[PDB]
Protein backbone atom coordinates (compact mmCIF):
# COMPACT_ATOMS: atom_id res chain seq x y z
CA UNK A 1 0.00 0.00 0.00
CA UNK A 2 1.52 2.65 -1.13
CA UNK A 3 -0.03 6.50 -0.08
CA UNK A 4 0.80 9.61 -2.06
CA UNK A 5 1.10 13.15 -0.68
CA UNK A 6 3.66 15.87 -1.42
CA UNK A 7 5.12 18.34 -2.81
CA UNK A 8 8.50 17.74 -1.61
CA UNK A 9 9.73 20.64 0.44
CA UNK A 10 13.14 21.31 1.85
CA UNK A 11 12.99 21.64 6.03
CA UNK A 12 13.08 24.71 6.09
CA UNK A 13 9.87 25.14 3.87
CA UNK A 14 7.39 22.65 5.60
CA UNK A 15 4.05 24.14 5.85
CA UNK A 16 2.68 23.97 9.34
CA UNK A 17 0.35 23.35 10.75
CA UNK A 18 -1.98 21.43 9.28
CA UNK A 19 -4.33 18.28 9.62
CA UNK A 20 -2.68 14.93 8.95
CA UNK A 21 -4.23 13.96 6.44
CA UNK A 22 -3.52 16.72 4.77
CA UNK A 23 -0.02 16.59 5.68
CA UNK A 24 2.66 16.95 2.66
CA UNK A 25 4.64 14.38 4.25
CA UNK A 26 3.35 10.78 3.12
CA UNK A 27 4.66 9.17 6.16
CA UNK A 28 2.23 11.05 8.32
CA UNK A 29 -0.70 10.20 6.31
CA UNK A 30 0.51 6.65 6.20
CA UNK A 31 0.23 6.92 9.90
CA UNK A 32 -3.17 7.49 10.02
CA UNK A 33 -3.78 4.73 7.63
CA UNK A 34 -1.73 2.36 9.20
CA UNK A 35 -4.45 2.96 13.22
CA UNK A 36 -7.59 2.47 9.97
CA UNK A 37 -5.96 -0.63 8.62
CA UNK A 38 -5.78 -1.96 12.38
CA UNK A 39 -8.96 -1.75 13.46
CA UNK A 40 -9.75 -3.21 9.66
CA UNK A 41 -8.13 -6.09 10.47
CA UNK A 42 -9.32 -6.64 13.72
CA UNK A 43 -12.40 -7.32 11.96
CA UNK A 44 -11.81 -9.07 9.49
CA UNK A 45 -10.17 -12.22 11.10
CA UNK A 46 -13.38 -12.57 12.79
CA UNK A 47 -15.85 -11.69 10.09
CA UNK A 48 -14.03 -14.70 7.59
CA UNK A 49 -13.70 -17.08 10.28
CA UNK A 50 -14.77 -20.58 8.76
CA UNK A 51 -14.51 -24.01 9.80
CA UNK A 52 -13.79 -26.46 8.32
CA UNK A 53 -13.79 -30.44 9.06
CA UNK A 54 -10.18 -30.56 8.91
CA UNK A 55 -10.19 -27.15 11.05
CA UNK A 56 -11.24 -23.87 12.01
CA UNK A 57 -9.78 -21.07 9.92
CA UNK A 58 -8.99 -17.86 11.55
CA UNK A 59 -7.60 -15.87 8.78
CA UNK A 60 -5.20 -13.01 10.15
CA UNK A 61 -3.58 -9.54 9.07
CA UNK A 62 -0.63 -8.32 10.06
CA UNK A 63 1.55 -4.79 8.76
CA UNK A 64 4.99 -6.79 8.48
CA UNK A 65 7.03 -3.88 6.38
CA UNK A 66 7.22 0.22 6.15
CA UNK A 67 9.34 2.36 4.56
CA UNK A 68 9.79 6.17 2.68
CA UNK A 69 11.80 7.36 1.76
CA UNK A 70 15.63 6.93 2.49
CA UNK A 71 17.39 7.48 5.56
CA UNK A 72 20.72 8.85 4.37
CA UNK A 73 18.90 11.64 2.15
CA UNK A 74 16.44 12.69 5.02
CA UNK A 75 16.18 16.51 4.44
CA UNK A 76 13.46 16.51 2.30
CA UNK A 77 9.95 14.35 3.24
CA UNK A 78 8.83 11.59 0.60
CA UNK A 79 6.09 12.31 -1.43
CA UNK A 80 5.32 8.75 -0.89
CA UNK A 81 5.50 6.16 1.81
CA UNK A 82 4.66 2.10 1.20
CA UNK A 83 3.51 -0.28 3.89
CA UNK A 84 3.31 -4.32 3.27
CA UNK A 85 0.79 -6.32 4.04
CA UNK A 86 0.36 -10.15 5.22
CA UNK A 87 -3.24 -10.86 4.74
CA UNK A 88 -4.04 -14.41 5.22
CA UNK A 89 -7.28 -16.03 3.38
CA UNK A 90 -9.29 -18.86 3.94
CA UNK A 91 -9.83 -21.24 0.95
CA UNK A 92 -12.80 -19.81 0.03
CA UNK A 93 -11.86 -16.15 -0.09
CA UNK A 94 -10.88 -14.72 -3.74
CA UNK A 95 -8.12 -12.27 -3.47
CA UNK A 96 -9.85 -9.37 -5.33
CA UNK A 97 -12.17 -9.23 -2.75
CA UNK A 98 -9.40 -8.34 -0.13
CA UNK A 99 -8.04 -5.81 -2.29
CA UNK A 100 -11.08 -3.87 -2.53
CA UNK A 101 -12.02 -3.59 1.17
CA UNK A 102 -8.54 -2.46 1.54
CA UNK A 103 -9.07 0.15 -1.41
CA UNK A 104 -12.11 0.67 0.75
CA UNK A 105 -10.71 1.43 3.89
CA UNK A 106 -8.07 4.60 2.09
CA UNK A 107 -10.95 5.56 0.10
CA UNK A 108 -12.87 6.38 3.24
CA UNK A 109 -10.02 8.72 4.56
CA UNK A 110 -9.69 10.45 1.52
CA UNK A 111 -6.36 9.21 0.94
CA UNK A 112 -4.58 8.59 -2.57
CA UNK A 113 -3.15 5.27 -2.37
CA UNK A 114 -1.91 2.20 -4.83
CA UNK A 115 -2.93 -0.74 -3.49
CA UNK A 116 -0.87 -3.83 -5.51
CA UNK A 117 -0.82 -7.11 -5.11
CA UNK A 118 2.93 -8.59 -5.29
CA UNK A 119 2.26 -12.57 -3.45
CA UNK A 120 -1.06 -14.71 -4.03
CA UNK A 121 -1.24 -18.24 -3.20
CA UNK A 122 -4.66 -20.85 -2.18
CA UNK A 123 -5.18 -22.43 0.62
CA UNK A 124 -7.11 -25.55 0.48
CA UNK A 125 -9.01 -28.52 2.38
CA UNK A 126 -7.95 -31.76 1.54
CA UNK A 127 -10.31 -34.11 -0.59
CA UNK A 128 -10.15 -37.47 0.62
CA UNK A 129 -8.05 -37.59 2.99
CA UNK A 130 -9.64 -40.56 5.05
CA UNK A 131 -7.20 -43.15 4.65
CA UNK A 132 -4.35 -41.12 5.67
CA UNK A 133 -6.31 -39.81 8.22
CA UNK A 134 -7.38 -43.45 9.54
CA UNK A 135 -4.13 -44.68 8.96
CA UNK A 136 -2.57 -42.25 11.50
CA UNK A 137 -5.32 -42.11 13.94
CA UNK A 138 -4.75 -46.04 14.21
CA UNK A 139 -1.29 -44.94 14.83
CA UNK A 140 -2.07 -42.07 17.05
CA UNK A 141 -4.01 -43.72 19.72
CA UNK A 142 -1.89 -46.60 20.21
CA UNK A 143 1.44 -44.42 20.74
CA UNK A 144 -0.20 -41.41 22.11
CA UNK A 145 -3.47 -43.43 24.21
CA UNK A 146 -6.42 -41.18 22.76
CA UNK A 147 -8.94 -39.84 19.96
CA UNK A 148 -6.78 -37.00 18.53
CA UNK A 149 -8.30 -33.68 18.70
CA UNK A 150 -9.17 -31.08 16.82
CA UNK A 151 -6.31 -28.47 15.80
CA UNK A 152 -5.52 -25.23 16.92
CA UNK A 153 -6.61 -22.81 14.49
CA UNK A 154 -3.32 -20.86 14.18
CA UNK A 155 -2.31 -23.95 12.94
CA UNK A 156 -4.73 -24.27 10.42
CA UNK A 157 -4.27 -20.64 9.42
CA UNK A 158 -1.01 -20.59 8.38
CA UNK A 159 0.86 -21.54 5.03
CA UNK A 160 2.26 -25.16 5.35
CA UNK A 161 3.06 -27.90 2.21
CA UNK A 162 -0.05 -29.50 2.76
CA UNK A 163 -1.03 -26.83 0.40
CA UNK A 164 1.07 -27.66 -2.84
CA UNK A 165 -0.07 -31.31 -2.29
CA UNK A 166 -3.47 -30.65 -2.09
CA UNK A 167 -2.85 -28.44 -4.82
CA UNK A 168 -1.94 -31.48 -7.17
CA UNK A 169 -4.49 -34.13 -5.89
CA UNK A 170 -2.34 -35.37 -3.39
CA UNK A 171 -4.20 -35.69 -0.01
CA UNK A 172 -2.28 -34.16 2.25
CA UNK A 173 -2.27 -33.50 6.14
CA UNK A 174 -0.29 -31.99 9.01
CA UNK A 175 0.85 -34.15 12.23
CA UNK A 176 4.03 -33.33 14.34
CA UNK A 177 4.94 -32.68 18.21
CA UNK A 178 5.38 -29.15 20.18
CA UNK A 179 3.89 -25.96 19.73
CA UNK A 180 4.55 -24.19 16.86
CA UNK A 181 7.48 -22.10 16.16
CA UNK A 182 5.17 -18.82 15.46
CA UNK A 183 4.08 -19.44 18.81
CA UNK A 184 6.67 -19.35 20.08
CA UNK A 185 7.89 -22.73 21.37
CA UNK A 186 11.73 -23.01 21.79
CA UNK A 187 11.55 -26.30 22.46
CA UNK A 188 11.00 -30.19 22.00
CA UNK A 189 10.86 -32.81 24.41
CA UNK A 190 12.89 -36.30 23.61
CA UNK A 191 10.07 -38.13 24.58
CA UNK A 192 7.21 -36.60 22.28
CA UNK A 193 9.81 -36.49 19.30
CA UNK A 194 10.17 -40.59 19.96
CA UNK A 195 6.85 -40.72 19.37
CA UNK A 196 5.94 -38.75 16.56
CA UNK A 197 8.47 -41.14 14.65
CA UNK A 198 6.76 -44.40 15.92
CA UNK A 199 3.48 -42.54 14.88
CA UNK A 200 4.93 -42.06 11.28
CA UNK A 201 5.97 -45.68 11.16
CA UNK A 202 3.30 -46.62 12.33
CA UNK A 203 1.00 -44.74 9.79
CA UNK A 204 3.31 -45.66 6.54
CA UNK A 205 2.78 -49.66 7.39
CA UNK A 206 -0.61 -49.34 7.30
CA UNK A 207 -1.37 -46.87 4.59
CA UNK A 208 1.49 -48.28 2.00
CA UNK A 209 0.18 -51.54 2.27
CA UNK A 210 -3.44 -50.31 0.82
CA UNK A 211 -3.70 -51.54 -3.03
CA UNK A 212 -4.60 -47.61 -4.66
CA UNK B 1 34.98 55.12 -14.05
CA UNK B 2 36.62 51.79 -14.47
CA UNK B 3 33.24 50.25 -13.18
CA UNK B 4 31.02 50.90 -15.90
CA UNK B 5 34.04 49.39 -18.63
CA UNK B 6 32.69 46.18 -16.82
CA UNK B 7 29.40 47.00 -16.73
CA UNK B 8 29.30 47.26 -20.47
CA UNK B 9 31.52 44.53 -20.44
CA UNK B 10 28.93 41.92 -18.84
CA UNK B 11 26.53 42.99 -20.85
CA UNK B 12 27.93 41.38 -23.97
CA UNK B 13 28.05 38.18 -21.86
CA UNK B 14 25.07 37.22 -21.74
CA UNK B 15 25.30 34.22 -24.23
CA UNK B 16 28.46 32.82 -22.73
CA UNK B 17 26.14 33.40 -18.85
CA UNK B 18 23.17 31.56 -20.66
CA UNK B 19 25.43 29.07 -22.14
CA UNK B 20 27.68 28.37 -19.12
CA UNK B 21 24.56 27.82 -16.86
CA UNK B 22 22.64 25.65 -18.91
CA UNK B 23 26.29 22.85 -19.95
CA UNK B 24 26.61 23.23 -16.08
CA UNK B 25 23.02 22.49 -15.35
CA UNK B 26 22.83 19.47 -17.79
CA UNK B 27 25.60 17.78 -16.03
CA UNK B 28 24.32 15.02 -13.98
CA UNK B 29 25.37 15.86 -10.62
CA UNK B 30 23.91 14.66 -7.71
CA UNK B 31 25.19 14.79 -3.68
CA UNK B 32 27.90 11.98 -4.01
CA UNK B 33 28.40 11.92 -7.86
CA UNK B 34 29.90 15.45 -8.22
CA UNK B 35 33.30 14.77 -9.55
CA UNK B 36 32.10 15.38 -13.61
CA UNK B 37 30.66 18.43 -12.68
CA UNK B 38 33.49 19.72 -10.78
CA UNK B 39 35.76 18.75 -14.10
CA UNK B 40 33.33 21.08 -15.92
CA UNK B 41 34.21 23.65 -13.38
CA UNK B 42 37.86 23.03 -13.03
CA UNK B 43 38.29 23.25 -17.08
CA UNK B 44 36.48 26.37 -16.94
CA UNK B 45 38.39 27.80 -14.19
CA UNK B 46 41.55 26.37 -16.41
CA UNK B 47 40.75 28.34 -19.73
CA UNK B 48 40.37 31.58 -18.59
CA UNK B 49 43.43 31.53 -16.64
CA UNK B 50 42.03 31.72 -12.81
CA UNK B 51 44.34 28.68 -11.98
CA UNK B 52 42.38 25.88 -10.68
CA UNK B 53 43.30 23.32 -7.72
CA UNK B 54 41.28 20.32 -7.11
CA UNK B 55 40.87 20.33 -3.29
CA UNK B 56 39.28 17.04 -2.01
CA UNK B 57 39.01 13.90 0.04
CA UNK B 58 38.17 11.91 -2.97
CA UNK B 59 39.60 11.70 -6.41
CA UNK B 60 35.96 11.86 -7.65
CA UNK B 61 34.81 13.82 -5.11
CA UNK B 62 36.25 17.53 -4.62
CA UNK B 63 36.00 21.05 -4.46
CA UNK B 64 37.77 23.55 -7.02
CA UNK B 65 39.53 26.70 -6.12
CA UNK B 66 41.29 29.05 -8.07
CA UNK B 67 42.04 32.88 -7.97
CA UNK B 68 42.20 36.36 -9.74
CA UNK B 69 44.69 37.54 -8.17
CA UNK B 70 45.55 41.12 -6.97
CA UNK B 71 47.28 44.32 -7.41
CA UNK B 72 48.21 44.31 -3.28
CA UNK B 73 47.11 45.48 -0.27
CA UNK B 74 43.48 44.46 -0.14
CA UNK B 75 40.55 42.95 1.43
CA UNK B 76 39.80 39.04 -0.37
CA UNK B 77 36.31 37.66 -1.35
CA UNK B 78 35.44 34.50 -1.92
CA UNK B 79 32.71 33.71 -4.35
CA UNK B 80 30.97 30.32 -3.25
CA UNK B 81 28.25 27.85 -4.60
CA UNK B 82 27.70 24.48 -5.00
CA UNK B 83 28.61 21.27 -7.47
CA UNK B 84 26.12 18.83 -6.51
CA UNK B 85 22.47 18.91 -6.98
CA UNK B 86 19.33 17.61 -5.00
CA UNK B 87 17.36 15.12 -7.14
CA UNK B 88 19.08 11.57 -8.38
CA UNK B 89 17.50 9.46 -10.77
CA UNK B 90 17.75 6.64 -7.85
CA UNK B 91 15.39 8.47 -5.53
CA UNK B 92 11.78 6.73 -6.36
CA UNK B 93 11.33 6.59 -2.33
CA UNK B 94 11.28 10.28 -1.98
CA UNK B 95 9.69 11.90 -5.21
CA UNK B 96 6.63 10.19 -7.38
CA UNK B 97 8.27 11.51 -10.59
CA UNK B 98 11.72 10.44 -10.21
CA UNK B 99 12.81 10.72 -14.07
CA UNK B 100 10.84 13.80 -14.76
CA UNK B 101 12.57 16.73 -16.46
CA UNK B 102 12.87 19.79 -14.42
CA UNK B 103 14.66 17.23 -11.66
CA UNK B 104 17.70 16.40 -13.71
CA UNK B 105 17.99 18.56 -17.12
CA UNK B 106 18.74 22.17 -17.55
CA UNK B 107 17.35 24.28 -21.05
CA UNK B 108 17.13 28.19 -22.29
CA UNK B 109 13.63 28.60 -22.90
CA UNK B 110 11.62 32.04 -23.81
CA UNK B 111 13.88 34.28 -20.93
CA UNK B 112 14.08 31.89 -18.27
CA UNK B 113 16.26 29.24 -17.50
CA UNK B 114 14.53 26.02 -16.63
CA UNK B 115 15.26 23.20 -14.02
CA UNK B 116 16.50 22.14 -10.57
CA UNK B 117 20.16 21.60 -11.13
CA UNK B 118 20.08 25.22 -12.56
CA UNK B 119 18.07 27.02 -9.37
CA UNK B 120 20.55 25.16 -7.01
CA UNK B 121 22.57 26.00 -7.38
CA UNK B 122 24.63 26.26 -11.44
CA UNK B 123 22.95 28.51 -11.34
CA UNK B 124 24.42 31.11 -9.17
CA UNK B 125 27.83 29.72 -9.75
CA UNK B 126 27.48 30.55 -13.46
CA UNK B 127 26.69 34.62 -12.16
CA UNK B 128 29.97 34.93 -10.08
CA UNK B 129 32.21 33.01 -12.82
CA UNK B 130 31.11 35.61 -15.56
CA UNK B 131 31.29 37.88 -13.32
CA UNK B 132 34.92 36.48 -12.50
CA UNK B 133 35.54 37.01 -16.21
CA UNK B 134 34.64 40.32 -16.62
CA UNK B 135 36.48 41.58 -14.02
CA UNK B 136 39.98 40.16 -15.65
CA UNK B 137 39.26 40.33 -19.11
CA UNK B 138 38.07 43.96 -18.58
CA UNK B 139 41.40 44.29 -16.57
CA UNK B 140 39.63 45.84 -13.46
CA UNK B 141 41.89 47.29 -11.01
CA UNK B 142 41.85 45.56 -7.40
CA UNK B 143 44.27 45.21 -5.05
CA UNK B 144 42.46 42.50 -3.09
CA UNK B 145 42.33 38.55 -4.50
CA UNK B 146 39.05 37.29 -5.51
CA UNK B 147 38.76 33.68 -4.67
CA UNK B 148 36.82 30.86 -6.41
CA UNK B 149 35.61 28.30 -4.38
CA UNK B 150 32.73 25.63 -5.80
CA UNK B 151 32.38 23.20 -3.22
CA UNK B 152 30.82 19.52 -3.54
CA UNK B 153 28.71 17.91 -0.67
CA UNK B 154 26.72 21.29 0.09
CA UNK B 155 23.60 19.68 0.25
CA UNK B 156 22.25 17.85 3.42
CA UNK B 157 22.52 13.71 3.10
CA UNK B 158 24.54 12.32 5.86
CA UNK B 159 25.81 8.88 6.14
CA UNK B 160 24.00 6.80 9.22
CA UNK B 161 23.65 3.29 9.93
CA UNK B 162 24.78 0.77 7.85
CA UNK B 163 25.23 3.77 4.91
CA UNK B 164 29.21 4.78 4.98
CA UNK B 165 31.92 6.45 3.90
CA UNK B 166 32.57 7.64 0.24
CA UNK B 167 28.71 7.82 -1.25
CA UNK B 168 27.25 9.08 1.50
CA UNK B 169 29.26 11.70 3.22
CA UNK B 170 28.62 15.66 1.92
CA UNK B 171 29.25 18.50 3.85
CA UNK B 172 32.33 17.21 5.83
CA UNK B 173 33.93 16.74 2.92
CA UNK B 174 32.82 20.12 1.16
CA UNK B 175 33.25 24.17 1.88
CA UNK B 176 34.84 23.59 5.61
CA UNK B 177 37.19 21.19 4.02
CA UNK B 178 37.79 23.82 1.23
CA UNK B 179 38.33 26.57 3.35
CA UNK B 180 40.26 24.31 6.02
CA UNK B 181 42.95 23.47 3.29
CA UNK B 182 43.50 26.67 2.01
CA UNK B 183 40.46 28.91 0.04
CA UNK B 184 39.99 31.52 2.72
CA UNK B 185 39.67 34.78 2.55
CA UNK B 186 39.00 37.95 4.39
CA UNK B 187 35.15 38.30 3.22
CA UNK B 188 33.28 35.56 1.86
CA UNK B 189 29.56 35.93 -0.42
CA UNK B 190 28.18 32.78 -0.89
CA UNK B 191 25.93 32.49 -4.10
CA UNK B 192 22.56 30.54 -3.53
CA UNK B 193 19.10 32.04 -4.33
CA UNK B 194 17.93 34.44 -2.22
CA UNK B 195 15.15 37.07 -3.96
CA UNK B 196 18.29 39.88 -3.75
CA UNK B 197 18.02 40.12 -0.56
CA UNK B 198 21.19 39.52 1.67
CA UNK B 199 21.12 36.42 4.68
CA UNK B 200 23.78 36.63 7.06
CA UNK B 201 22.29 34.13 10.29
CA UNK B 202 21.53 30.64 9.28
CA UNK B 203 20.72 27.53 11.34
CA UNK B 204 22.51 24.50 12.96
CA UNK B 205 20.61 21.09 12.94
CA UNK B 206 20.64 18.17 15.16
CA UNK B 207 19.33 14.47 12.98
CA UNK B 208 17.50 11.82 15.47
CA UNK B 209 16.98 8.55 14.77
O1 LIG C 1 5.27 -24.18 11.12
C1 LIG C 1 5.49 -23.09 11.68
O2 LIG C 1 5.21 -22.91 12.88
C2 LIG C 1 6.04 -22.06 10.93
C3 LIG C 1 6.29 -20.84 11.53
C4 LIG C 1 6.83 -19.82 10.78
N1 LIG C 1 7.07 -18.65 11.37
O3 LIG C 1 6.77 -18.51 12.66
O4 LIG C 1 7.49 -17.64 10.65
C5 LIG C 1 7.13 -20.02 9.43
C6 LIG C 1 6.89 -21.25 8.83
C7 LIG C 1 6.35 -22.26 9.59
O5 LIG C 1 6.08 -23.50 9.09
MN1 LIG D 1 21.97 25.24 -2.26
Amino acid sequence: VTVFAGPSRYTPYVPRPVAALDSPNAIVRMAKLVEALEEWADNYEKRYTREYGGGTVVPKVAIGAIRGGVPYKIYRFPELCSIYMDIRLNPDTNPLVVQREVEAVVSKLGLKAEVKPFLFRRGYEAQGIEPLQNALEVAHREVVGRPTERPGSPECSMWRDTNPYNELGIPSLTYGCGGGAGGGNTYFLVDDMLKAAKVYAMTAMDLCNRTP
Amino acid sequence: NDVAKVMKTLDGMREGLIQTAVELGSIEAPTGREGAAGDYVYEWMARNGFGPERVGVFDDRFNVVGRLRGTGGGASLSFNSHLDTIMAREDTARFADANDRIYHEAWHEEGRIYGYSVVNCKGPMACWLIAAKALKEAGAALKGDVVLTAVCGEIDCEPVDEFQGHDYLAEDIGARYAISHGAISDYALVAEATNFKPAWVEAGKVFLK
